[PDB]
């Protein structure tokens, strides 16, 4: 019972048109002293969320607004039918900390992420209350002694319980603020993806490099424990189903149109997951930038590895790990038990680590 | 917001046995009872509750007749009680009897001076009366009937 | 199909902006092509230009390094390659502003699409030689002051050689518009 | 002398292009490196040399955000509006510090850390006083930065 699992992804895509800056510039970062292709871990996350998979493996994703007229309607619409327009109205109020009137423009202080089904739950609690002659004092107070009621409903909002969630004003303050469970970094590519070439002394002499796609690395782990408690104390199961459907997501989606450069090929071009008591990261695998052999993607594999492999034995890591890579690369020798396809690898997380 | 240029030319195209049917009713909820009125508020938002009780109201004056109200556009348009002044034709006592009216009584009085008058006004003008209808209204409705009438 | 290759700076002063670099350029010289490898350092603007005629260094302009190339080319030799360079269209004004001579005006625009970007790469090169692997770098839109605005894409990636007096045809002759803004310059290297 | 108002509601009607572009420099002069800057800052007088300075200083700060500096009119009851320092010190965002470097600062090293301050603090003031400031921005005018942002968190306090 190990309370971290680590996500290690490495993908194949194309270096272009992902994520771009105020200024039509694709997103990098310099590591190692060279300059890598970056996609940012905002990107990453709000691609899961509104991704497919998700909406058919997961579920609904939050409401994420700063408008809370807007919401207002929504919430009304939406609602309507089950409580009174002024439960309804109320509730929000209370939750969001400004006066729901039918003005035109209501704007919270930021842009907040709100699940709908907490809000019901919510308008249940405050109905609840006007029958029972509860000033919104005590009403506070009362919601304050039992929090996992509360997030119980974060399973209609598990972006949420994943990557957190703070309020600035209203109820919210005291009931809503998400500690999330899902650490994410910005996937950050292995090798230069500048052409590695002085071309003044290449015109005299007039590994082969891709440029129509690179290899990525992606980390995230999740806190296991924390994913039980923001989701109101569901069961490792439910806790090792959605990081299933991380793994899935994390090795297989790319923002925007875009996909794998192998997609319709295989399922995944490499990926490893490994439950441990200590989060770590494997980023330093490719501080010396992978120089291509036949392109990028089994010289990182090869990077991988030999880095895994001294990093577990250095360290004594001893809590199970699986890979699926398809490549031959030299074996990775630690007990880590290979898998043939990428469903079982998602089979044996959703097992806690031994099928 | 609940389109309303939109339902009246709506109504003003219906077939006419439609339009006949629609017109039975004597309380505005009896159009709950009604399939043809279904029907035709079904594309302005019927099923949204929020609008229900707004278009039961609209539809019921409009059910005064296929041409009773009669939307002019505003050169603020032409409120309810401007109109029903104009007309020549309603005595001040019926804005009287209408105010105190209980609910759903006030309505089916409000019909009635429709049918007597024939009114010419801004129908969006007053949907937004209907949408809201409380006691400010009918005092505003009073006040601008007397106000017309004395002018005039 | 000679050349030389050399690698120039430009002071800060005079590389403030983009036609002072051309200038800076062509005063070094009693034509060419160039690509800005960095803007602004402090010293000032790194060059690669390739040339017809000897740089010399001046006051503001001053040359690094220079030697003297001519190309050797086998056909069939797959090469790395980089190109700077600006993918356009040309259309009627849909804002349908008129020319002095008095008719609707034309208007170049950037090709906005990664596709279409690599399409018009192709179609230059033509029959010259294949694109086998291209990235389609995108960069900031470059102002001027007349006055106006180019729109670049950087190309790097690997072809392979079709035509080889074709090929050096268009490295001498430059790929596409704003020639003397930077683009056009295609270096070709060694797998 | 120039207009203020004039210069602010061109700001908030520039295009976002343009914008972005502007919002990009690191120094006052790297603006003058810019084709959108002179077209924004023609009408106002720019081709008067007398004005040159003040212009370059006022568009830096602007430069922080299309709307992070908040205009707001005075009162008609006061005799001016809110000024920068007290607008800093209303905030909260902002350490004593930071106001304290910045007045004893050096040309220029003066207007980054200014900008700075103002993405962080985001804040309302009478934009023709804060522009008047910059126009002269002297010893005096500093001082009297630092005056009101210790002189209001004492008040507020």
């Amino acid at each position: 019972m190990s309370n971290f699992i680590n996500i290690h992804v490495l993908i194949s895509h194309s270096p272009s048109c992902l994520n771009r800056d105020d200024m039509n510039m694709q997103k990098d970062a310099i590591f190692g002293g060279k300059r890598r292709v970056r996609i940012s871990s905002q990107s990453l996350k709000r691609a899961m969320r509104k991704s497919g998979y998700y909406a058919q493996n997961i579920g609904e994703s939050s409401l994420r607004t700063i408008h809370l007229a807007q919401l207002r309607d929504v919430l009304r619409q939406k609602l309507g039918e089950r409580f009174d327009q002024k439960i309804i109205d109320k509730t929000l109020a209370l939750l969001s900390g400004k006066s729901v009137d039918e003005a035109e423009k209501i704007s919270a202080d930021a842009v907040t992420p709100w699940v709908v089904g907490e809000i019901a739950w919510f308008c249940e609690q405050v109905a609840k209350a006007e029958a029972d002659n509860l000033d919104d004092k005590k009403l506070l107070k009362v919601l304050k002694e039992d929090i996992a009621a509360i997030r119980v409903n974060l399973q209609q909002g598990v972006d949420i319980a994943l990557s957190g969630r703070m309020a600035t004003s209203g109820m919210m303050t005291e009931l809503g603020k998400v500690d999330g469970a899902m650490s994410i970094a910005h996937a950050i590519t292995t090798h230069q993806v500048d052409s590695d070439i002085d071309w003044f002394t290449a015109v005299d002499d007039l590994g082969t490099q891709e440029f129509s796609s690179g290899v990525f690395y992606r980390y995230a782990n999740i806190n296991l424990a924390q994913l039980q408690e923001n989701l109101g104390g569901a069961s490792r199961e439910q806790a090792l189903e959605i990081a299933t459907h991380v793994v899935h997501m994390l090795a297989t989606e790319v923002p925007g149109a875009k996909q794998r450069t192998y997609a319709a090929f295989n399922p995944a071009d490499m990926v490893m997951v490994n439950f441990s008591d200590m989060p770590l990261s494997m980023a330093n695998a490719f501080e010396k930038a992978v120089k291509a052999k036949d392109g990028f993607l089994q010289p990182s594999i090869q990077a991988f590895n030999q880095y895994w492999d001294r990093v577990a034995n250095g360290y004594g890591l001893n809590g199970a790990a699986a890979q699926f890579s398809l490549s031959d690369v030299d074996p990775i020798t630690a007990q880590v038990k290979q898998m043939p396809t990428l469903e079982q690898l998602k089979s044996w997380v959703r097992n806690n680590g031994e099928a | 917001e609940i389109d309303a240029m939109a339902l009246y030319r709506a109504w003003q195209q219906l077939d006419n046995g439609s339009c006949a049917q629609i017109r039975r009713v004597s309380e505005p909820d009896e159009l709950r009872d009604i399939p043809a009125f279904y029907r035709l508020v079904q594309p302005f938002g019927w099923e949204n509750p929020r609008h229900q009780q707004a278009l039961l109201r609209m539809v019921f004056c409009l059910s005064a007749g296929k041409n009773v109200i009669r939307h002019q556009d505003k050169k603020t348009g032409i409120s309810l009680g401007r109109a029903l002044a104009n007309s020549g034709r309603i005595n001040e006592r019926r804005i009287f009897q209408l105010i105190r009216a209980d609910r759903t009584a006030d309505m089916v009085q409000l019909r009635r001076l429709l049918t007597h008058a024939e009114p010419v006004l801004d129908w969006p003008l007053m949907a937004r009366m209907l949408t809201w209808w409380g006691k400010r209204e009918r005092q505003q409705l009073l006040e601008d009937f007397v106000l017309t009438t004395n002018k005039n | 199909a000679w050349m030389y290759l050399s690698k120039v700076i430009i002071a800060r002063a005079w590389s403030r902006d983009l036609y002072q670099l051309h200038q800076g350029l062509w005063h070094l010289f009693p034509d060419f092509l160039f690509h800005v490898e960095k803007r602004n350092t402090p010293e000032g603007c790194h060059v690669l230009l390739q040339s017809a005629q000897m740089p010399v260094s001046t006051a503001v302009a001053t040359v690094i390094k220079t030697k003297q190339v001519e190309f050797q080319l086998q056909v069939g030799v797959p090469l790395y390659f980089r190109l700077r360079a600006n993918p356009i269209k040309t259309i009627l004004d849909n804002q349908k502003r008129l020319d002095s001579k008095g008719n609707i005006k034309r208007c170049r625009v950037p090709l906005i699409k990664e596709a279409e970007q690599i399409a018009w790469l192709q179609r230059k090169l033509g029959n010259a030689a294949r694109v086998e692997d291209v990235h389609p770098i995108s960069e900031r839109p470059q102002y001027f002051s007349k006055s106006g605005k180019i729109q670049t894409v950087c190309f790097e990636g690997v072809l392979t050689i079709n035509d080889a007096p074709a090929l050096i045809d268009l490295v001498q002759q430059g790929i596409g518009p704003a020639k003397s803004m930077g683009c056009g310059l295609l270096s070709l290297a060694p797998l």
